[PDB]
């Protein structure tokens, strides 16, 4: 289902909006054994990229974004990651090249949206 | 605070479900035998690299005696008959006329192969793997199949060919070992081999013989096996002498041993295997007669009773050549008087059996259920409103 | 119960039914608890009763439901309470000679 | 997708937990008949999965549970279905314990689900 | 997974009252040849099935519709798409008849949904 292959070498920026411009026209309706082998390889690849997706959308909830693609936080930037403006990093490069700047704090991160959406539902919670 | 009820789903609860099996065999399709020729339409390939997951703590009720796999077990050999060794003359009583079916009498080669039951997509099959479960009841080691094991579908009475083995010990099955009207279907943890040969180029026959054949019994596997059974017995029924002796009347196919091979239905007298007292664990119905071999004589017949609910049939006269049978002895479908009367003695016989039995000693070991992921319980949460 | 008296050496035909109509097992006991007559399958068996050669049953009914036990030759000594098992449930006649 | 298969015999409390540490390492990144017949019986099998999964994260819907694995609600314990404690039913039991203990109320509870719900969704309406 | 083929031919209110019926049904649980080329067929049939629905729940996020099968709007009618009242259109109509009646104004109001959908969200941010 990974059709933003083709994103590559786009920028973030232009990444996102190329997906929004889809989505707008998707949306409104605008010699055997080389087909059997294959028949099935084809399909093993296809059921597979669905599992992994349903897999990852249920895997998101832990961090309160279950069922999406994207989801916004309550954690802020730290700036020790990284401290380019929005615009240079949105603008001027490319998901690989934002992902390879900033790829030693992923663990970090992704702990911090861990914990937070642990208080917030247990904030939730004890005020109910 | 209020328990409330809360809904999770992927829950692997599951429930006893009845969907039906398919079966696979490794069928060969070129020799034109019974079970390769059915198989290659009826069978898919078995499964070369099946997976097997073995659960931890967990304890399921088999009930061997309800167990549906052995229906469908029973429908589908029974197709193979049908679609295989036709009889010359087949009649079925109709209420109450008789109902006559004619059939060409080709004769055919008949050798079983296994065959394996598998689960349909979405289904799973538990298998017990308790070693001393005797059935009816919980077993402490349960892991997951889409298929079973190749079971190989041998028609016969008394004694049971070419099963599985015990683990370790022999194993009484009763479902009750006090009810007299049930079997007790003992299987053995060792094959002991009986060989039946028909005694080739010998042709003499009777005037206003051919059908003969010779079952030969090592003494010394019986000896064992029947003091290793009588022991077992003898947990069940601690202040009593164990008597064995042969049926007290009944259709040819009970009282005798039977069994087939080829088209050759066979029909062999088993009391020299069965006229023994053990008490002290010791009989001497054998007198060291250092024979070493128990023989019985069997006969060849051409008219039997059906198996296959009820009729006769009849099947044309034996091949002129030499019969041979090879088989194990992997269990006895022994049943036990009533026992009201008797002081001190419980008598056993080996008469009895009929194919649901024979199955129902292989099929225990599995059950087929299905997971229902949606399952409730009360937790501290509250949904905001 | 259901009683029935016969005489000397008369046949009596005892019943036992069922309302499922699959030929399932059944078998009949005497008061004794002693096996006298049963089905394993399509085979007619006996147990080792003084009935063993007196005892037959219609095996053409057996897929009707109807599970009889027809004793030929009665001897005095057979009067009894004779117990049909069939499939669960349980059914009593007693036979008078 | 029934990767909980392996937690039968745990308790319920521990399956909880055991799914919470695998989603943090997961999400975190941290002769032919014999091929082909079972091929399509392993891709049967796969899809199958898939669509119940999609069907009942549906259903669900009419509890008001749509897309989720879990689901609190605004209906209270009645304890006449059970009068044990929470303590002692998530960390004394197994799911499948758990169920028999109770399954014989479940055409009660899921009727209470479906009303509740329906009510919430009346009343929000009312007040738009 | 369109189960509702055989709905064709009912009314649009019947059709919804029939998926309610059947979703509590449900939830409470109340020769080779021509083997393996149909049977690679009927899985590609059912895998694109299930993608196309996956697209579409997501697509239907422009409009915040995401991962719903019925979503409401902020959207009015405006009357000239179609002055019939909510009873004469859901019980007298079948669904097909409903969409040729608007056929000609769907890329308005996907236009609509679009834009308000897009005002929602700038509010939302702009108060946080
Ligand atoms: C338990 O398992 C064992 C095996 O695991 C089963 O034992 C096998 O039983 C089959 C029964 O036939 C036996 O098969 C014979 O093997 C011979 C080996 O060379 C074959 O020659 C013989 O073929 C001839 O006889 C068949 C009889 O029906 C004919 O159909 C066939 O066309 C052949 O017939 C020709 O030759 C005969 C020779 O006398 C001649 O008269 C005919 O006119 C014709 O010319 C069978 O294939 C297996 O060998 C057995 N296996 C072993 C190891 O012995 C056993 O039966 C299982 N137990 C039960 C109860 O099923
Ligand atoms: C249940 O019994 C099985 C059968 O013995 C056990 O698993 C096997 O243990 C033997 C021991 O040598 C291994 O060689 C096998 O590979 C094991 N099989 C599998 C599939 O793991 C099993 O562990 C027992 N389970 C329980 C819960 O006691
Ligand atoms: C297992 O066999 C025993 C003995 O045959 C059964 O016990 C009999 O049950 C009936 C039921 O009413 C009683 O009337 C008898 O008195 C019992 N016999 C004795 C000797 O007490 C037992 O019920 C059988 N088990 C099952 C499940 O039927
Ligand atoms: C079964 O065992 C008996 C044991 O007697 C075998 O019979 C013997 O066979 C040998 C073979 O040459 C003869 O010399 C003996 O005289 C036979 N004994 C008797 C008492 O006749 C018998 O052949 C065995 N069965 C088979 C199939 O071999
Ligand atoms: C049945 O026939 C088989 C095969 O001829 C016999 O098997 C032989 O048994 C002896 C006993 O020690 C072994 O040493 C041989 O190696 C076996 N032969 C083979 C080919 O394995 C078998 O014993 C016979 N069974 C009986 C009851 O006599
Ligand atoms: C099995 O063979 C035995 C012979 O070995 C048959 O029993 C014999 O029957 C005659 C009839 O009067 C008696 O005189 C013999 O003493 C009996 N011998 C034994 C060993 O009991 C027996 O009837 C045969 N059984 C079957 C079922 O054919
Ligand atoms: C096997 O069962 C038969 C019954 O069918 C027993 O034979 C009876 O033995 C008693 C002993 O006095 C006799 O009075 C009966 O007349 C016999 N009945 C028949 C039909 O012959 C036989 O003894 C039993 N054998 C074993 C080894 O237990
Ligand atoms: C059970 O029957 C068998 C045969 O029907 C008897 O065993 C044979 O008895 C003869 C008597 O001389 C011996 O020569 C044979 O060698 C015996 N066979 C074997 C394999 O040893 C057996 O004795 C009977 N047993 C009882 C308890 O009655
Ligand atoms: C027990 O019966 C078996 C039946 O096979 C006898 O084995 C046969 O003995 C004869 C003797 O010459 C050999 O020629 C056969 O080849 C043997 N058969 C097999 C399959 O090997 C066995 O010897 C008998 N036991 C005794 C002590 O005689
Ligand atoms: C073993 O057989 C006896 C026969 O009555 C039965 O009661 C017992 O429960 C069986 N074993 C198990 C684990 O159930
Ligand atoms: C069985 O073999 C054992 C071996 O020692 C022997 O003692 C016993 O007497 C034999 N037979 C019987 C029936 O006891
Ligand atoms: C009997 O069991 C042994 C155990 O290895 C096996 O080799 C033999 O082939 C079996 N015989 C039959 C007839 O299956």
């Amino acid at each position: 289902i990974l059709g933003f292959l083709g994103a590559a070498g786009s920028t973030m920026g232009a990444a996102s909006m190329a997906l929004t411009v889809q989505a707008r026209l998707l949306l409104s309706g605008i010699h055997m054994l080389q087909l059997t082998v294959w028949g099935i390889k084809q399909l093993q690849a296809r059921v597979l990229a669905v599992e992994r997706y349903l897999r990852d959308q249920q895997l998101l909830g832990i961090w309160g974004c279950s069922g999406k693609i994207i989801c916004c936080t309550n954690v802020p930037w730290n700036d020790s990651w990284s401290n380019k403006t929005i615009n240079e990093i949105w603008d001027n490069m490319t998901w690989m090249q934002w992902e390879k700047e900033i790829d030693n704090y992923t663990q970090h991160i992704y702990t911090l949206l861990e914990v937070s959406q642990i208080q917030q539902e247990k904030n939730e919670q004890e005020l109910l | 605070a209020k328990k409330w009820v809360t809904v999770y789903y992927g829950v692997p609860v599951w429930k006893e479900a009845t969907t039906t099996l398919f079966c696979a065999s490794d069928a060969k399709a070129y020799d034109t035998e019974v079970h390769n020729v059915w198989a290659t339409h009826a069978c898919v390939p078995t499964d070369p690299n099946p997976q097997e997951i073995v659960l931890g703590n967990v304890t399921e009720n088999f009930n061997m005696w309800k167990n549906n796999m052995v229906e469908q077990m029973h429908e589908d050999i029974i197709s193979l008959w049908d679609q295989s060794l036709k009889p010359c003359v087949k009649l079925t009583p109709l209420c109450c006329n008789t109902s006559v079916i004619t059939q060409a009498c080709p004769k055919v080669s008949f050798e079983p192969i296994p065959i394996h039951y598998c689960a349909p997509a979405g289904f799973a099959i538990l298998k017990c793997n308790s070693k001393t479960f005797n059935g009816s009841g919980p077993c402490t080691n349960v892991s997951t199949v889409q298929c079973t094991h190749g079971i190989r579908p041998v028609v016969s009475t008394q004694l049971l060919l070419n099963g599985s083995l015990a683990e370790e010990e022999i194993v009484i099955r009763s479902e009750n070992i006090t009810d007299n009207a049930k079997t007790i279907i003992v299987q053995l943890n060792e094959a002991v081999e009986i060989n039946c040969t028909r005694p080739n180029n010998n042709t003499r026959k009777s005037i206003h013989n051919i059908r003969q054949a010779h079952c030969n019994i090592s003494k010394a596997r019986w000896n064992e096996t029947l003091g290793q059974i009588v022991a077992k017995l003898e947990e069940q029924f601690p202040n009593k002498t164990i008597i064995f002796n042969h049926s007290s009347g009944g259709d040819p196919e009970i009282v005798t041993h039977s069994f087939n091979c080829g088209g050759e239905f066979f029909y062999c007298n088993t009391t020299p295997l069965f006229n023994s007292t053990w008490n002290n664990t010791r009989t001497d119905d054998y007198p060291t007669g250092g024979e070493q071999n128990i023989t019985l004589q069997c006969r060849i017949k051409q008219i039997i009773n059906m198996w296959q609910g009820v009729g006769k049939a009849m099947y044309a006269p034996p091949i002129r050549g030499q019969i041979r049978c090879s088989s194990n002895i992997t269990g006895l479908l022994l049943t036990r008087d009533g026992g009201r009367d008797q002081n001190g003695t419980e008598t056993f016989r080996p008469g009895g059996g009929n194919m649901r039995d024979n199955w129902r000693s292989e099929l225990y070991k599995y059950k087929v259920v299905k997971i229902e992921p949606l399952g409730i319980a009360p937790t501290a949460c509250k949904r905001r409103v | 119960k259901k009683v029935v008296l016969g005489k000397k050496g008369d046949t009596v035909e005892l019943t036992c039914t069922a309302s499922q109509k699959k030929s399932i097992q059944f078998h009949w006991k005497n008061s004794n608890q002693i096996k006298i007559l049963g089905n394993q399958g399509s085979f007619l068996t006996k147990g080792p009763s003084k009935l063993n050669d007196r005892a037959d049953s219609r095996r053409s009914l057996w897929d009707q439901g109807n599970f009889p036990l027809i004793i030929k030759n009665l001897k005095i000594e057979d009067s009894d309470t004779y117990i049909c098992e069939v499939e669960d449930q349980k059914e009593e006649v007693q036979l008078l000679v």
